This record gives C-alpha cells, structure tokens and sequence, in this order.
C-alpha cells in the first residue's frame, strides 16, 4: 500500500486518509492529525410517522 | 493535547511510540473513563432517573 | 459482520431501521450527505484517532 | 510555564493538558495526541418545570 511505497522509495510522500497507528509509526514519520475521527453509529432515521 | 519533550532529546521518540501503544491497548480511553465518569460525582444520573 | 464496507451501508438501508453499523466518523459523515439521504450519524465517537 | 522549563533545561519532559499548537511545535517535540477535543457548548439542564 501507500506505506509500502514510502519505505521502498517508490514515493516521496503519502497524502491520504491514512490511520495513524503504532505499527505504522515505527516505519513512517506521521504528521500531526489533520482530521480527528472515531467509531460512530449509523442508522436509517425513520421515516415511520405514517 | 500532547506530551512535550526537548528537541534532540533521547526520550523524544521513545515517548511518542509509547503514547500510540497506550491508545491502541485501550489504556488512554480507560484512564479517560476513570477520572471523568467513574470518579465523577454525577448526581444527574440519579436525580433525573426517579 | 459484513464482507466489505459497501455491504454494511446497504444492509442498514434494507433493514427498516432494525440494524446498525459501526464505522469511522469520517466515512459515516460522508454517507449521511449522499443520496438517498437515508443514513445519520447518532451519538459521539467511541475512540480517539486521526 | 511548562514549555519554558523544557527549552531551558529545568525539566526533561512535560505531561499535562498542553494544547498542540504551531508556535509550540517549533521549540518542542510534541507527541501524538492522547486526547482529542474541541470547542463545545455548555448550558444548564432545563428542568421544565415550566
């Protein structure tokens, strides 16, 4: 993936939605987070007030 | 928020790698839940549920 | 559990609101703003990532 | 404050709710964020009771 193309020289930088994890920090230099997120819930809002 | 270390310090990178280890092991969320909701004197959860 | 992320969103739309899906907030907030506008992010995030 | 005691050698590390800003990153080495936050709203619990 994109982390592979940086350790193997096939790319100079990777700008994409890449999850900042520990296993990736040991091989790459991750910048500060430009977009905070987390696990959320998705439901179909009713639409049932017939 | 973040942990600050002097530039060029020997503890700069080892501490940064330790922070990500605590976030993925659920330690940071466990400590956040400790000194906010566990040890919190929240009376609204008992006064609003009567 | 679903195979891919595309199957998770399609399962909530055909469950009459009787099934929820857990995913990242960035991908969840984007599906809410795409047709047929049948998804909604409810509640905050569960973990801290970027 | 705490940022001064690191550049001036009066401390080796600072662990506290320190806001990660650009002006502080140029003198100190900030780790990855251990707690995401942002500007929120605070109101009184409406009894109502009206």
């Amino acid at each position: 993936g994109m982390v592979g193309e940086l350790v193997y020289g096939k790319a100079d930088i990777a700008i994409a939605p890449l999850t900042i994890t520990l296993v990736r920090e040991e091989v790459i230099d991750f910048s500060k987070p430009f977009m905070s997120l987390g696990i959320s819930i998705m439901i179909k809002k009713p639409q049932k007030s017939k | 928020y973040g942990i600050a270390t002097p530039k060029g310090s020997s503890l700069g990178t080892p501490v940064n790698l330790a922070v990500l280890k605590l976030s993925e092991q659920g330690v940071l969320d466990k400590l956040k839940n400790k000194w906010w909701y566990d040890k919190g004197e929240c009376g609204a959860k008992d006064s609003g549920s009567k | 559990f679903v195979r891919t992320t595309a199957e998770g969103v399609a399962r909530v739309r055909k469950s009459k609101g009787k099934y929820a899906y857990l995913l990242e907030s960035t991908m969840n907030e984007y599906i809410e703003q795409r047709k047929p506008c049948d998804t909604m992010k409810v509640g905050g995030n569960l973990d801290s990532k970027g």
